[PDB]
């Protein structure tokens, strides 16, 4: 699974607990895509527990912004990338 | 019995002797290898380890001397083109510059019964790793609430001679700031900015 | 605090939200080329001596972050507020006035610098534009010096900026390895700042 | 006016070469310019020297040549195109 976009301050546990919120406790490692060079985020994050996560966590808002989850592919991958450097 | 003297002022600009790189020499030991000498390996630790014991704490020390007026940094090369510096990763509550003193001894202590005296009463740094891989920064990325390392640097002040005992699968060897500064693919990140780390420090090229 | 001040110091951020920021009549160079730069730094070098420069690194934080306040000339210069020494000027206070005639208020009241940290030094070794965290060993004489200082700001303050600059909160991690973009001292805050303990109030 | 002095060690200092320069009598030196290496500011061991008058050049010429600096003797040349080509090429072949 693949979630955004977020703000670069959008933690690692605020994401966590908008996650547990729905009924997802079975999440084994966040994954947040990031800048190599100075280690910022670029908004988005690999979430690796599923279909629970594709269905109630849309329509929820983090820190503003409504997220945006979908199932993680090369497909997706490079649709959160491109959205990424669209901003 | 002693007189009572007047406090040394304080301040924060700090003054530190350098002496010339000849009064310090080594005799060689038995070689040391790391627990990890694989990336690969690295990372498993480090993973196993966090989910024990949590953020892997290492310590690092930078040894500085003068030849011609100009500092140098000691460090341990490796290899050709592999530098590090004396140091290593503290144990489950053990003091940040006590666990220091530990791994500097371990690694250059001299064998011969005289026990080395580190002073280490300066931080010039830290370094964060933010996931279980080679990427450290200066600072802990906003999002980042669980650094998976936590790297702190210190300044060890020595003494006007020393003997230390190198590890023989090791060479210690003095590099002089120029050689470091603007050199991150030679020396990494680290290394490579103990010029300007140092800069704030009074030296004195005794 | 139990550890010496040496080795662990702490400083109070206060969040971007604490701070107000205004305008003012504009603020211009000494000098209106690189070419007159120079060429002042020359005579003042023969007159006087090594020039001394102080320049002081403000902070506050925002999204969990270390900011550094810089002074921006357009689109791409960037610097620290701060300037030259007088003849025999103690550092500190120069750097306090240098501070003032840059952000101080045009209603007189005055902020509360206070500046108890060096975080750095950079040498001018040439009457040219290279700079160096150190003195490179040719060079008794240096031509310039460069010390920057750790500004710990009030709870609150308002900054007036002089209108022909823009100040910008910059996050550490803008900074960090981009010399292309800020230049080798801005560009090695994040390093020189690594060792404060912040507290993000 | 000027000349080119070297090769020297990246430690010989400004402070030397000024006092050698007076020791021959030369004392409107303008200016003292290292060649350097621009990235980390070290001394690649020759320099420029630049004179206020043609009467310093001549002794410059003549009294600097064999002097000694750090143990070594320098060699002193008029500051052209060619005779920079020649430095800097010796320079280049120290580095290695």
């Amino acid at each position: 699974v693949y979630v955004g976009s977020f703000s670069w301050w959008t933690t690692d546990q605020q994401l966590i607990q908008v996650i547990r919120s729905i009924g997802v406790y079975d999440v084994v490692e966040l994954k947040f895509a990031e800048n190599r060079a100075n280690g910022q985020s670029k908004g988005y994050a690999e979430v690796v527990v599923v279909h629970k996560l594709l269905e109630l966590l849309p329509g929820k808002v983090l820190n503003g912004e409504k997220v945006d989850v979908r199932p993680a592919t090369r497909q997706n991958l490079s649709q959160f990338e491109a959205q990424a450097r669209k901003r | 019995n002693k007189y009572i003297q007047q406090t040394k002022p304080l301040t924060l600009e700090r003054t530190i002797n350098l002496y010339p790189l000849t009064n310090y020499t080594f005799g060689t030991k038995e070689p040391l290898y790391e627990k990890d000498s694989s990336v690969a390996a690295r990372f498993q630790r480090m993973r196993e380890e966090f989910d024990k014991i949590g953020m892997r704490r290492t310590v690092e020390g930078v040894l500085i001397v003068h030849e011609h007026r100009l500092p140098h940094v000691l460090l341990l090369q490796l290899g050709t083109t592999f530098f590090k510096l004396p140091g290593g990763e503290l144990n489950p509550g053990e003091d940040e510059v006590e666990g220091l003193k530990r791994l500097m001894t371990e690694i250059l202590g001299r064998q011969d019964g005289v026990l080395q005296d580190w002073v280490i009463d300066d931080c010039i740094g830290n370094w964060w790793r933010p996931n279980f891989e080679p990427p450290q920064y200066p600072y802990i990325p906003a999002h980042i609430t669980k650094p998976k390392e936590h790297k702190k640097l210190f300044l060890v002040q020595l003494q006007e001679k020393a003997l230390f005992a190198v590890p023989k699968n090791y060479k210690l060897v003095a590099a002089p700031l120029f050689e470091l500064y603007d050199n991150a693919p030679g020396y990494g990140p680290i290394i490579s900015s103990l010029p300007q780390l140092l800069s704030r420090f009074n030296f004195i090229y005794n």
